[PDB]
RNA sequence: GGGGCUGAUUCUGGAUUCGACGGGAUUUGCGAAACCCAAGGUGCAUGCCGAGGGGCGGUUGGCCUCGUAAAAAGCCGCAAAAAAUAGUCGC
RNA sequence: CCGCAGAAGAAGCACCGGCUAACUCCGUGCCAGCAGCCGCGGUAAUACGGAGGGUGCAAGCGUUAAUCGGAAUUACUGGGCGUAAAGCGCACGCAGGCGGUUUGUUAAGUCAGAUGUGAAAUCCCCGGGCUCAACCUGGGAACUGCAUCUGAUACUGGCAAG
RNA sequence: AGCUAGUAGGUGGGGUAACGGCUCACCUAGGCGACGAUCCCUAGCUGGUCUGAGAGGAUGACCAGCCACACUGGAACUGAGACACGGUCCAGACUCCUACGGGAGGCAGCAGUGGGGAAUAUUGCACAAUGGGCGCAAGCCUGAUGCAGCCAUGCCGCGUGU
């Protein structure tokens, strides 16, 4: 809160969701150190590339942390698959790539650690070919993707070769990730993802601005679980730096006045007044396929109670279908009505995720609202 | 917050010569007006006490357009002053500017006079006012500004003014839309359709 | 024993049998412990062999903090075919009204110990009715006051 | 945001829950919907139309209708000279 | 303040059996339920839930929290003690309270006159300005109190005589 | 229901800007208390405010006067004026920093944050006016103050139309 941030080199979000205990934290720390040297839980570090300013999100690679990882990847603009070159693909890596494809991460860069732990020039190529084949078979891009090999912990050790290699890694990261599209057309909207309580400052809510801008001193409305209320913003900041306005697409922390830590939970949205209204039941078309798209095999019936993940959080919901469909067997391209317990401010065209038993069943697009 | 809504039902709730709408469209006892005959028409439960006093207060308030709190303030001022509390209260009610306009004729109805006073169709001593609660003093003059001259609003009101009788204290010329208010009325000139000491008893309760 | 003190002090029970009832998971798992509110269960004629009526669900803290579990939910009595039409006829022309009395357990089923009680007559209100008539007459006779 | 933990009864290694819910083996005491032919007579008959027609005003070649030659007629009704509720109960 | 299109951009709450201003229907059937009290609700609820319609206030309506009033229900103005609560079980007696009749003298209690004072602010009265009001402000009275100087001697009292 | 012996007084010294057991040495053994001494609980007081016709009862919201306080406690200095509200020293708790040699802190000021609660404010603008202190004076600053924001928290007025 002592640095006046300059809105140059537009913000781009990059997230590392690589394999567990394969060097994600070490890799991001090494990247930050080498960039700050040559240029002068979800860990949100930042670094200013000469091309663009990036915010690096090291997400937890644990399966049980998938719920917050969903927002971390939806938050994310470019994925970094961090994997060891001595073990190759893993079930955890496959789950992570499936989640990334289901959340819609366009650009992914593969990094191969433990390059020097292997005294050969064929095993590294074999594992690179294997991961490339995995990407090409799991609906991912192919030979037009920069694949990065090298050591993630020696990048911090005194060297020159690996420093140059990681600098080249950062270069094509910023090359392969062009200027992203921002949605500052509609009024301001920001889904909440974390809450902090600053002693002497107050409560601050973190998140990626979905749309619109936030000027210092603007009135906004909290809409979400069990509550729709009003508030005032004072002191827009980003990564402990002074800001003047907050564009859309970057993870920022907005300071709210008259906010209670227990009263405000994750799942709500800070919108412009009179824009969106929370609803508990709405009509949506489902896009489940027969068997090979996450959906189950046996022809289940009504009363299904899945979690409907949204931009922020999820909630257990019920589904009702119009007459003409005796069963709700997988293969549901039809429209139905979904009722949720916790009301969340929603708009037409919203894309949500249907999940159950730790696996995604199908997608859904909001068609109408029944309040 | 001036009262707004039905008026014939409001009048027939009590049943009196409170006052009527300025326009007339078959104003008579056609079939059911205030004492509805035929198969029903229970008009008065005949309440023992304090009920007639409440009805008198309500009819007084709805005639003059004043609210309960302001009416009670006027009653307190009248009790604080000398003379009789009821006549002092009636004097304040008539000194309210809207009733002055209505009795001068520029207001077709009392609600219309309040509307004009709010819309600045009235001026006092060569000064605009947009308060229907202003109290006029004796020996004063109240004029109508040039903008309100061209109102079919006022033309109809002045036409209807001369069908009634005229008061002891107002002298108005329509060649200039100006009226002199000389003295304050008394119970003798005021209509004897209500009792004042019952109202005095009620709020002294 | 859930003796239903109301049905004990008034219109002693005369006939009963043993049967369970149908219920969902919300209004269950507390009758196993014993907490319930079955005082003067108003069981009336239902087409489904006189579905259980009157008695509500226990106020134990099994609530989803919205309702207890079910402010009004269907409860079914159990009888193959012995008392639908006979119960209707008895209520119509005998004076015997079947009510639920206790909740005994086979250690698994919360049994509806419904008892066929006699309809007892109301207390003689022939004094309070006249008191009310005199009160309304007094309220009406206040006319001659001005 | 995550870890542990409670979601009955001796983690029930079985309840017809005697009665609730789609309906069912078994025999039938049943006829077309539990289960087919037309075994007594009965052709004016199995079996098909582009299609054309009332008492005041319209019509869904028809919910009326023909053995289909082009005719014997149903459904809406008060607007005119009609039976308009002879205009508003001059009904 | 002057112009601008159009009523065009702006009403809710409580109650409706007596206290208290307001009546009908439907359904449940000592059940669900309202309530300050009286008290309702056991098939026909103007009282419960809903609906219709009326009444009371109105950008404010109801519940709750605290003081006084009605409570003469701590009563000095302004209660009572035989049977509702209340005459000690009885007697003696100190401090204490009150005290028969007349005279003189003291001015203590008491009464009168005068002075200073009772901060300002606030209540009140006569006026004034904010579109009147709310609000502010000028003057006046009041703040019943307090102390001091001089008189009154009927009463209570100090002192002296009966 | 008894308290007190620096306690009651006197004789002299010291001390205080001045009286005085304020203190010292001696002597006298009193002083206070049933009109409540001593001790326990509670409490800022007053002008006033509310409720009352009145005497009365409740209370000290806004504002003004006075008192006391500045994390708890003790002590002193400067200064005319303090045992000092954004001076000093020290004992205790807490918090923070440290290079671990050692240092800083007291929002019951303006705001603001954590906790409590049935529940109550913006980390604004300005010396523009008055006042405050400093200075030949222009001029400095003032979270006093004035204005601005939110809240129907209370009073008043107007409007939703004729
Ligand atoms: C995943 C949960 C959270 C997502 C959040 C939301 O997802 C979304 O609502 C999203 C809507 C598109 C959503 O609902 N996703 C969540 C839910 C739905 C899932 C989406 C997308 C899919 O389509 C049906 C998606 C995989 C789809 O398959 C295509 C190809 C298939 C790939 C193979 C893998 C799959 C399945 C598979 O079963 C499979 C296999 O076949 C062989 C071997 N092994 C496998 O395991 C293509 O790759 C498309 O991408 C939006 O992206 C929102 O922006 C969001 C981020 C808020
Ligand atoms: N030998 C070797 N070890 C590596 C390399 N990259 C990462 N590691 C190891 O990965 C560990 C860091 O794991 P970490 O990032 O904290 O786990 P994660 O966050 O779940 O991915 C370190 O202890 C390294 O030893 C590499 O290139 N070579
Ligand atoms: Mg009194
Ligand atoms: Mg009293
Ligand atoms: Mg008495
Ligand atoms: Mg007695
Ligand atoms: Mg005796
Ligand atoms: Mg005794
Ligand atoms: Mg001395
Ligand atoms: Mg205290
Ligand atoms: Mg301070």
């Amino acid at each position: 809160s002592k640095e006046k941030f300059e809105r140059t080199k537009p913000h781009v979000n990059v997230g590392t969701i690589g394999h567990v205990d394969h060097g994600k934290t070490t890799l991001t720390a090494a990247i930050t150190t080498v960039l700050a040297k040559t240029y002068g839980n979800t860990s949100h570090v930042e670094y200013d590339t000469p091309t663009r300013h990036y915010a690096h999100v090291d997400c937890p690679g644990h399966a049980d942390y998938v719920k917050n990882m969903i927002t971390g990847a939806a938050q994310m603009d470019g994925a970094i698959l961090v994997v060891a070159a001595t073990d190759g693909p893993m079930p955890q890596t496959r789950e992570h790539i499936l989640l990334g494809r289901q959340v819609g991460v366009p650009y992914i860069i593969v990094f191969l650690n433990k390059c020097d732990m292997v005294d050969d020039e064929e095993l590294l190529e074999l594992v690179e070919m294997e991961v490339r084949e995995l990407l090409s078979q799991y609906d991912f891009p192919g030979d037009d993707t920069p694949i990065v090999r090298g050591s993630a912990l020696k990048a911090l050790e005194g060297d020159a070769e690996w420093e140059a290699k990681i600098l080249e890694l950062a270069g094509f990261l910023d090359s392969y990730i062009p200027e992203p599209e921002r949605a500052i057309d509609k009024p301001f909207l920001l889904p909440i993802e974390d809450v902090f309580s600053i002693s002497g400052r107050g409560t601050v809510v973190t998140g990626r601005v979905e749309r619109g801008i936030i000027k210092v001193g603007e009135e906004v409305e909290i809409v979400g679980i069990k509550e729709t209320q009003k508030s005032t913003c004072t002191g827009v900041e980003m990564f402990r730096k002074l800001l003047d306005e907050g564009r859309a697409g970057e993870n920022v922390g907005v300071l709210l006045r008259g906010i209670k830590r227990e009263e405000i939970e994750r799942g709500q949205v800070l919108a412009k007044p009179g824009t969106i209204k929370p609803h508990t039941k709405f009509e949506s078309e489902v896009y489940i396929l027969s068997k090979d798209e996450g959906g189950r095999h046996t022809p289940f019936f009504k009363g299904y109670r899945p979690q409907f993940y949204f931009r922020t959080t999820d909630v257990t919901g019920t589904i009702e279908l119009p007459e003409g469909v005796e069963m709700v067997m997988p293969g549901d391209n039809i429209k139905m009505v979904v009722t949720l317990i916790h009301p969340i401010a929603m708009d037409d065209g919203l894309r949500f995720a249907i999940r159950e038993g730790g696996r995604t069943v199908g997608a859904g697009v909001v068609a109408k609202v029944l309040s | 917050a001036r009262y707004l809504g039905p008026k014939l039902k409001l009048s027939r709730r009590e049943g009196t010569d409170l006052f009527l709408k300025s326009g007339v469209r078959a104003i008579d006892t056609k079939c059911k007006i205030e004492q509805a005959p035929g198969q029903h028409g229970a008009r008065k439960p005949r309440l023992s006490d304090y009920g007639v006093q409440l009805r008198e207060k309500q009819k007084v308030r709805r005639i003059y357009g004043v609210l309960e709190r302001q009416f009670r303030n006027y009653y307190k001022e009248a009790a604080r002053l000398k003379g009789n509390t009821g006549e002092n209260l009636l004097a304040l009610l008539e000194g309210r500017l809207d009733n002055v306009v209505y009795r001068m004729g520029f207001g077709a109805t009392r609600a219309e006079a309040r509307q004009l006073v709010s819309h600045k169709a009235i001026m006092v001593n060569g000064r605009v006012v947009n308060i229907a609660s202003y109290q006029v003093s004796p020996n004063d003059v109240v004029s109508i500004r040039e903008k309100a001259k061209k109102q079919s609003r006022v033309k109809a009101a002045l036409e209807l003014a001369e069908q009634r009788e005229k008061p002891t204290w107002l002298e108005v010329d329509a060649g200039k839309m100006e009226g002199t208010f000389k003295r304050k009325p008394e119970r003798s000139d005021l209509s004897a359709d209500i009792n004042e000491h019952l109202i005095v008893e009620l709020y002294s309760k | 024993i859930a003796l239903n003190k109301r049905a004990r002090h008034e219109y002693f029970i005369e006939e009963e049998f043993e049967a369970g009832l149908a219920l969902q998971g919300w209004e269950v798992k507390s009758l196993r412990a014993g907490k319930a509110n079955i005082s003067d269960s108003y069981v009336l004629l239902r087409d489904g062999e006189a579905f259980l009526f009157g008695a509500n669900i226990t106020p134990m803290a099994v609530a989803s903090t919205h309702v207890v579990c079910d402010p009004t939910r269907t409860r079914k009595l159990l009888l193959n075919q012995r008392e639908l039409d006979s119960l209707y006829g008895r209520v119509n022309r005998e004076g015997y009204t079947v009510v639920a009395l206790s909740l005994y357990w086979k250690n698994a089923w919360c049994k509806v110990k419904i008892g066929v009680a006699k309809g007892k007559k109301q207390h003689d209100k022939r004094s309070d009715i006249k008191e009310r008539e005199w009160q309304v007459d007094k309220a009406r006779i206040m006319k001659n006051a001005h």
